[PDB]
């Protein structure tokens, strides 16, 4: 589990923690302060990051859409404009195996015991590693609606390509 | 003071240092992760947009866009580009050039050209402009021991298929060489030709048609 600040923003920390084998998706999604992210469509931190950058970005200087940050950074998150979208596409299924815990906001010990009471999984390093072997591509490229000539050597060469979309919000 | 302003802005967390103006910092400190970086203060939203497209070019080198607040104007570009050994300054291809100068007969400089070109011929097939094609605008990041060219400022850029518009930025760059006055200059200018043609004479009939428009185009352009 992370909590990190945006440099521009050190009022404000974020918590993330990823989670494997998760048991009780629907029981979450339909009995739900946390975004639920589905981690099909993030491959990075870089993209995770970028997205909460945005976030802060446009409740700061520009109009907030949402009820609250968490939602923002989910809505802040897709390649679109519509929330129910944006929620829909990049928050967690009835079939999400894994999730993205998130929220904005000291307290370290009460957080990962407020999670784990209620994500019936198994959490797990939120770094690049683990969060890479969870994205799906194709669904990324349908998403953010990308062409079949871009062909990235790698993460890194995809996750651009997200920033990219995320940041011309 | 504007620097006062911006400073205020990115708060002390980022640390600044000014580096051209009428505005350009740098910053080791990245916007939202957890080596160095380029903040663009101020037409920005042109840059980024562009910037993001060309990425999506298969080959074509440019800046990555690593954050963007349209709101106040300010994007966080990658850095590109290193110093020269020997004081011959920072590796744009004005400096590259002025550096080889007296000793242009080399692969070095001809396949650095070429690439550069290749890089022009790129940009103009998928019909986009720079619209600001100078030497300066031209920054080579190292690989082993080639270097790769890099396009940047895509500030005055647009996206065009009108002929008119590739001829005056390949004349921009070909006029730019030839600002310095180096017995070389034209050399340069055909092998950045050479490797432009290389990229449409790559994409068959269909290439070396619009390559031959693009030609007489840029020639008449040369000629008024």
């Amino acid at each position: 589990m992370v909590v990190s600040i945006i440099p521009q923003f050190p009022d404000i920390k974020v918590s993330l923690a990823l989670f494997e084998q998760v048991k009780n998706a629907k029981e979450i999604r339909s009995k739900m302060s946390f975004a639920f992210i589905d981690p099909r469509l993030v491959c990075s931190g870089e993209q995770m990051y970028s997205a909460i950058y945005k976030t802060l970005i446009e409740v700061k200087y520009n109009k907030m859409r949402t009820r609250n940050l968490n939602s923002e950074c989910v809505l802040c998150l897709s390649p679109t404009s519509n929330i129910s979208d944006a929620f829909l596409k990049f928050g967690i299924k009835d079939d999400s195996s894994q999730l993205i815990c998130l929220k904005f906001h000291v307290d370290k010990e009460q957080l990962r015991t407020i999670m784990t009471s209620i994500v019936k999984g198994q959490e797990i390093e939120f770094n690049d590693d683990n969060l890479s072997r969870f994205y799906d591509e194709a669904l990324i490229r349908k998403i953010y609606k990308l062409s079949d000539d871009f062909k990235p050597q790698d993460v890194n060469g995809l996750s651009r390509a997200l920033v990219d979309a995320i940041q011309l919000r | 003071e504007f620097i006062d302003k911006v400073s205020s802005y990115l708060t002390p967390d980022v640390d600044i240092a000014p580096i051209s103006q009428g505005i350009v910092f740098t910053t080791t400190t990245h916007p939202y992760l957890p080596q160095k970086y380029i903040i663009k203060y101020r037409r920005t939203l042109n840059e980024s947009r562009l910037l993001a497209k060309l990425y999506l070019i298969p080959g074509l080198c440019v800046p990555q866009l690593i954050a963007c607040d349209p709101y106040n104007g300010f994007i966080w570009l990658e850095f590109l580009g290193e110093d020269l050994p020997g004081g011959h300054g920072f590796s744009n291809l004005k400096n590259f050039l002025w550096m080889h100068d007296q000793d242009p007969y080399s692969d070095l400089v001809a396949t650095t050209l070429r690439k550069v070109g290749r890089q022009i011929g790129l940009l103009h097939w998928n019909d986009y402009c720079h619209g600001d094609l100078t030497s300066s605008n031209i920054v080579l990041v190292r690989d082993g021991a080639r270097w790769t060219p890099h396009l940047i400022d895509f500030g005055l850029g647009s996206v065009s298929n009108l002929v008119e518009d590739k001829g005056v930025d390949l004349y921009v760059l070909e006029r730019a060489i030839l600002s310095t006055h180096s017995k070389h200059a034209e050399k340069y200018n055909a092998w950045i030709m050479e490797g432009f043609e290389e990229v449409y004479r790559e994409q068959g009939a269909k290439g070396a048609k619009k390559l031959k428009e693009v030609t007489k185009r840029f020639e008449e352009v040369r000629l008024r």
